[PDB]
């Protein structure tokens, strides 16, 4: 997942006294569709769908079209 | 009244059994499939040291054989499979003639028209959908199909009335115009989700059942509830005999039939006890056959056999 949720960059800077190291790194937030991060997820966010509408009693009818 | 006795058992198969099939034009031969892929052609016999024995396997399939089903003339076999693809096999050299493909998931059911003609099947993937015997598939219900798994397919077996009927997960069962390709009547009751099927040879009345283990009567053509029978825990297989006026069901590890005048169960079929260090000792029926005679009855088990019932007085 490393390849594709975090971005990352090396530089250099020049001061009187010498040489200093610059490092960055960004992790991404997870984008279904619109390019502001990746949209394949992380391999270990399992996610579960809501359970909805159901009528918990019943009576035999019958209904014609 | 009549009473049952066990016959014998048949012996070769390695995973469940999950259906059997049966004709009128050859009483030595049966029919079956189950999850180990193949389906098995069977010699019976009337010999005393066995009933019968493997005489071919049919083995195109990927994955579990759901449904199998005989042409009238006895001379083809239709099969459905987990593998989403449908086959026609030819019974004399036991190889298919013509392959069916359209489904995307994962087929559950399948029938041949009263006059063979016309095929039929039902799937995971939530439509009901209808083919030529010669490959192609001619329509698609779509959007006015159940909402969940489509469990179960079957044709009213009289010609003046071409209808289907089907049961689902979505604990609907629905009955359906042939020629008009359109729903014709809802049914509502049932608490749990569907397992099966079937309509008198008759062609009067249908029966259902699955989770709730409650089996209900409907009627086809005046299209209205009848009465209710308690199964017990679950319904996994129902039939109408050819000859008498009952009903039969697998119920878990035991088979029951009903006598419909005066509504009263007629015997139960059991098991001799295997110790078992955990619940659900005995193994489970999960499919039944009348022979075309009315006198003999088939059933499947998740033990890998057949065990065979006749009729005693």
């Amino acid at each position: 997942p490393v390849n594709y949720y975090v971005d990352t960059a090396v530089r250099h800077v020049l001061l009187r006294q010498g040489v200093l190291g610059i490092k960055v790194k960004i992790m991404l937030p997870w984008d279904p569709s619109g390019k502001i991060g990746p949209k394949k997820p992380l391999p270990d966010h399992v996610s579960i769908v809501e359970p909805k509408d159901e009528i918990l009693p019943t009576t035999p009818i019958s209904e014609q079209k | 009244t009549e009473q049952m006795t066990l016959r014998g058992t048949l012996k070769g198969h390695n995973g469940w059994v999950t259906q059997i099939a049966t004709t009128p034009q050859f009483p030595d031969m049966i029919l079956s499939a189950s999850r180990d892929k193949t389906i098995i052609m069977w010699k019976l016999t009337r010999d005393e040291t066995n009933y019968g024995i493997p005489q071919r396997a049919l083995r195109g399939h990927s994955h579990f054989v759901s449904d199998v089903v005989i042409s009238s003339d006895g001379q083809f076999a239709l099969s459905g499979s987990w593998d989403g693809t449908l086959r026609l096999w030819d019974l004399t050299t036991g190889t298919t003639t013509r392959r069916f493909v359209g489904h995307t998931k994962d087929v559950l059911s399948v029938a041949f028209s009263s006059d063979n003609r016309q095929i039929v099947s039902g799937s995971r993937d939530k439509t009901i959908k209808l083919w030529n015997t010669l490959g192609v598939c001619k329509y698609t219900v779509q959007d006015e199909s159940h909402s969940e798994w489509v469990s179960c397919v079957r044709f009213s077996p009289n010609s003046s009335n071409p209808i289907i009927v089907s049961c689902g997960w979505d604990k609907l069962v629905k009955v359906w115009n042939l020629a008009n390709c359109k729903l014709k009547t809802n049914h509502i009751g049932h608490t749990g989700y569907l397992n099966t099927v079937t309509v008198s040879p008759d062609g009067s009345l249908c029966a259902s059942g699955g989770k709730d283990g409650q089996a209900m009567l409907w009627d086809l053509n005046e299209g209205k509830h009848l009465y209710t029978l308690d199964g017990g825990d679950i319904i996994n297989a129902l039939c109408f005999s050819p000859n008498r006026y009952w009903l039969c069901a697998a119920t878990g590890p035991s088979i029951k039939i009903w006598d419909l005048e005066g509504k009263i169960i007629v015997d139960e079929l059991k098991q001799e006890v295997i110790s078992t260090s955990s619940k659900a000792e005995p193994p489970q029926c999960t499919s039944l056959a009348w022979s075309a005679d009315g006198q003999t009855l088939f059933a499947g088990y998740t033990d890998n056999l057949v065990r065979v019932w006749q009729v005693t007085i």
